[PDB]
């Protein structure tokens, strides 16, 4: 896919001169306070976002991006007749000069964006988004909670460190327990529709070993053990009592039928639990990832479907009631997970709260989840950046 | 740059509660990471290098042994972390031959040594460089190399355990490093004969200093012990001059149906990077363990965590 | 002073019980996610400042809480038939006791003069003599709290921030107490204008009593070069923006000595009135120069000075550059405030209090962590400093001072 691989800035803020290269899968960027990690942060996701819209607040004289396909844009804030005009000049060619006062007016309304996102769909800009994670979390998760709250958090966020600012876009935990029990519907109604699949197709199955001529008794023994036992199930588990029928039955009465049933009965509880363990895949590897992590509680789910942390006394309480490093580790974990959004995680400060056996492990558990997206993140911790020593980036800006 | 000092480490063993191991490098975490997962896929142990610890002292700073055991000194009494060191020349004889003081594993509260010279000596099993160099091949002329190869390594030991005492009495340890290249090396009946070349961008003093060394301890190596002359080679000496090795020997036999060809597969094999190496080694090692009981690992570290 | 000792927890939202016994100067608590550290960090802040009315917002049985001279108080909450109700008592026999409904309809007015029961729960606290020392509380997301400030405070007047922070948090959160970088630049311009009072006092006492040991006294060579070295030194201090006249009176007084006893008598009080007063401007802006010379430690192209100048009348508190530019608090960064401010709270000039910070390493470089705690220890205040961290950083060097939070969890 797409990534970035350069940022190069020139006389941003007026101050100093930067040129970063990137490596296409982790990055951690560390360097001394007020080196400006998280600028380049801020500029990394307002390039990949497409929303060049902000760059009327910021100071600069010229932004090289590139990207991993050899596409190169290039943005530059020109003054002439003490006015000020941003030029984004892309590699094909094409560009798209607008003024700063359009868009600060078009910022104190919230045309120009329309040109704006006209100008990046002709030019595919917005292939791949960007999540940002910015360095206070908590308080913006503990405001918003007394697409929606992506503006609002925004706006507000925006009111507060400047308007250059991304937009937030990283999933809060009310988001991920709401994705949680739709993909837990969706995974009940899909094995809703392969039960009524089976049901139709194991009828012909039958149908055919009736003109065909021990241990299979115990392995339907197993599957019904392993799935009256399985959490996934809440209807009609009673699979045991309907094999204790048929054993019974075949104690009581040697036909080629009876065993050509015997293995269609066999597969079909097998392929039931092969397709149950498929539909719950995503969100089975995701509370595995999260449940690595938590000391004295699990979360999982209970059917209506119940989302929430059991207990060790068996209580359960809702996502509300974990502290903050916890609810952070949540939402670091899903925003690297195969069910949320392919995009570019930033990460501005992920040791925030974290003890340092989670600061360990986060990188290794965000990587083994395989969902092939890059990562940047920008530490002060080193117990973040252990075991990944050959992609770490040490900044030091040239100042003037 | 960003990384623990000594104390704020140390700090860090007070808080954690992993069971944690401290090696050198971080080619010996990667090793130790496969040895580890062998035995157990789901282990929790977390490896630490002494390479990313920062040192205030400047001749502390680039000293990793030195590090570990003032770590070790410390904290000595810890339950939850565990130490491991390179033993180097570090009890051995060379009263005109090579003798073992310890052959086991050193232990000391939490401390350990590797069986040979480091770490990268429990890859010098026939068997498992034999699987690696045959695995990682330009595939041309395999099995004929490495039955040739596979005659040569049992003498060619000694060779290389005189090539590191004669770096190491002359202090140039670097030096066989970018001295002897894979060309100069004759494949013999069973035996090589690093020739002197006429020609070397090194000056002809350090030259000449190494090959007297080499041949004053020559016949003393010869004299030693077999298991105990595969142990006392330097761990990455080693690997390059094995790398030069089955360079030369393959294109030793594989000159004759095309002398280009072997030319280009043993050039092919001596530009190898380093990692690839160690990795391919790391990975016959990790599979005969517990196949033969000629392939040694630390087992007292290993039990200890 | 008073300081605290013990606390004990009992069933917290009715799950987990804490036991954590305290040193009198320095606890660097650490502990797992979700141990218990910043609830323990409120319920300290709640209990030294007698903000009792805190506790209807928090679910448990009973919280006991021991200071240093033996003052022991319980908090129990009971549930009397559907009916809750919290009873605060004291080692003495005081009591007090009131219902949780009315305490939440009181802080539901307070959203919307004291009611009957803050009346009373001041009463009983003041009364009591609950209220010695107070409770500095650096909550751990002061980093944006600052910014929605500065967008729209003291240690005294901080009601709309606890307000908001109390919204987003819940009820249970202490007040913000932490002074503001504001405040520390106004106590600084307060107690240089104290110093230099002070100093003026100094200076007329000194010029009395020198000249009357003249007077009485009345009726070499080396003096003259160490009262020479005084009056250079004297010359040379910031402190003497006002006055920088000392040469040109040392060298009148040399030029009418050296053109012809009695007079080393004079010599020496001379001396000894340099001494004094040098050895009193030193004394008299001890705190000052401590505290700047702890914060100038960390900073790396700037420095926290102040300036004096004859021609305004009002003394510069600010940065100062190596450039001779001088720039105002407030456009330190982020975490250089947090240095600030965390290091004012440890000095002596800050109030008698008992400080409580929550992950002291936001936003801080590894570099600087390292001498956080040496830096505030160093300026010799006599705190109690509670710390709540997840840095081995920080807490390197104080390993007999790390008390680990392990909560007993109980299942019912
Ligand atoms: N208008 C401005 N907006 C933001 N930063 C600015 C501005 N003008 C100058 N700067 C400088 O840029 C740096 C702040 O940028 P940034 O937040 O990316 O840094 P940082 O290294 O991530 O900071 P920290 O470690 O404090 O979080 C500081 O050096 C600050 O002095
Ligand atoms: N309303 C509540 N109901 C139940 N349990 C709660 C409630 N509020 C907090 N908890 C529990 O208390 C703990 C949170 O307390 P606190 O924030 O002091 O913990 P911590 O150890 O400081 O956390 P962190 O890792 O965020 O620093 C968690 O175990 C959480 O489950």
């Amino acid at each position: 896919i797409r990534t970035i691989s350069k940022i190069e800035l020139s006389k941003i803020h007026n101050r100093y001169n930067l040129t970063v290269d990137f490596f296409n899968d982790l990055n951690v960027i560390h360097g001394k306070n007020g080196a400006g990690k998280s600028t380049l942060i801020h500029v990394i996701a307002n390039i990949v976002n497409g929303d060049f819209i902000r760059f009327a607040f910021l100071i600069f004289e010229e932004i090289k991006a590139t990207y991993s396909d050899g596409l190169k844009i290039v943005i530059r804030r020109d003054k002439i007749d003490e006015q000020s005009f941003i030029s984004v000049t892309l590699s094909n060619g094409k560009y798209i000069k607008f003024a700063v006062g359009e868009a600060m007016a078009t910022v104190r309304e919230i045309m120009l964006a329309m040109d704006i996102d006209k100008f990046v769909k002709e030019n595919e800009l917005q292939k791949v988004r960007a999540s940002y994670f910015p360095a206070f979390r908590t308080m913006l998760e503990a405001w918003s909670s007394s697409s929606f709250y992506n503006r609002k958090a925004s706006a507000f966020a925006r009111e507060l460190f400047g308007q250059f600012l991304p937009s937030i876009n990283y999933p809060s935990p009310m988001e991920i327990e709401d994705r949680l029990r739709e993909e837990i519907r969706r995974a009940q109604l899909g094995i809703a529709a392969y039960e009524s699949r089976t049901f139709s197709e194991s009828f012909v199955k039958v149908f055919s070993a009736l003109f065909d001529n021990g241990e299979l008794l115990k392995e339907i023994e197993g599957l019904a053990i392993a799935q009256d036992s399985s959490i996934k199930n809440g209807y009609y588990a009673e699979y045991s009592k309907v094999y204790e029928e048929i054993r019974s039955l075949i104690n009581r009465n040697v036909e080629n039928s009876v065993s050509g049933a015997l293995v269609v009965y066999r597969d079909a509880l097998r392929d039931r639990q092969d397709y149950q363990e498929k539909a719950f895949s995503e969100i089975d590897n995701y509370m595995s990832s999260v449940n690595s992590f938590l000391e004295d509680k699990e979360m999982a789910y209970d059917f209506y479907p119940k989302v929430g942390l059991k207990f060790p006394d068996g209580s359960w309480s809702p996502i509300r009631v974990l502290s903050s490093g916890e609810r952070q580790l949540l939402t670091m974990l899903y925003a690297a997970s195969k069910m949320g959004d392919d995009a570019i995680v930033l990460i501005d400060q992920p040791e925030i709260s974290l003890h340092i056996d989670w600061q360990e492990d986060l990188l290794k558990r965000m990587l083994s989840q395989l969902s092939g997206r890059q990562i940047i993140v920008c530490t002060h911790s080193p117990s973040i950046a252990t075991g990944y020593e050959d992609f770490m980036i040490n900044i030091s800006p040239e100042f003037i | 740059s960003c990384a623990y000092t000594i104390d704020s480490y140390i700090t860090l063993l007070t808080m954690s509660s992993k069971k944690r191991l401290l090696v050198e490098g971080r080619h010996d975490r990667s090793h130790l990471y496969q040895l580890i997962y062998k035995f157990n896929p789901a282990s929790k142990v977390k490896i630490d290098t002494a390479q990313d610890i920062k040192a205030s002292d400047k001749a502390m700073s680039k000293n990793n042994r030195l590090k570990i055991e003032t770590i070790h000194s410390k904290v000595k009494g810890k339950d939850n972390i565990s130490f491991l060191c390179d033993r180097a020349f570090r009890e051995f004889a060379f009263n005109d031959q090579i003798e073992d003081l310890l052959n086991s594993h050193y232990c000391d509260d939490s401390l350990y040594w590797t069986l040979g010279h480091s770490l990268e000596n429990y890859f010098f099993n026939p068997s498992i460089i034999i699987d690696a160099f045959q695995f990682l091949s330009p595939s041309e002329y395999k099995y004929k190399a490495i039955e040739l190869f596979s005659e040569l390594i049992s003498s060619s030991f000694a060779v290389l355990a005189a090539v590191s005492l004669a770096a190491k009495d002359i202090d140039k340890a670097g030096l066989p490093a970018a001295l002897i290249d894979w060309k100069d090396i004759v494949i013999n009946d069973g035996t090589i004969k690093l020739i002197r070349r006429d020609s070397y961008d090194i000056d002809s003093a350090c030259v000449d200093s190494f090959f007297n060394a080499f041949d004053a301890v020559l016949p003393r190596v010869i004299a030693s012990d077999v298991g105990i002359c595969s142990r006392v080679v330097r761990g990455h000496t080693g690997i390059l001059l094995l790398q030069k090795l089955f360079s030369a020997c393959l294109y030793y036999v594989g000159r004759e149906d095309d002398a280009l060809q072997a030319d280009s597969s043993a050039n092919y094999f001596c530009n190898l990077s380093e990692l690839s190496l160690t990795t391919a080694l790391a990975e016959s090692w990790v599979r005969k363990i517990g196949v033969l009981e000629d392939v040694y690992f630390p087992d007292s570290l290993l039990k200890n965590i």
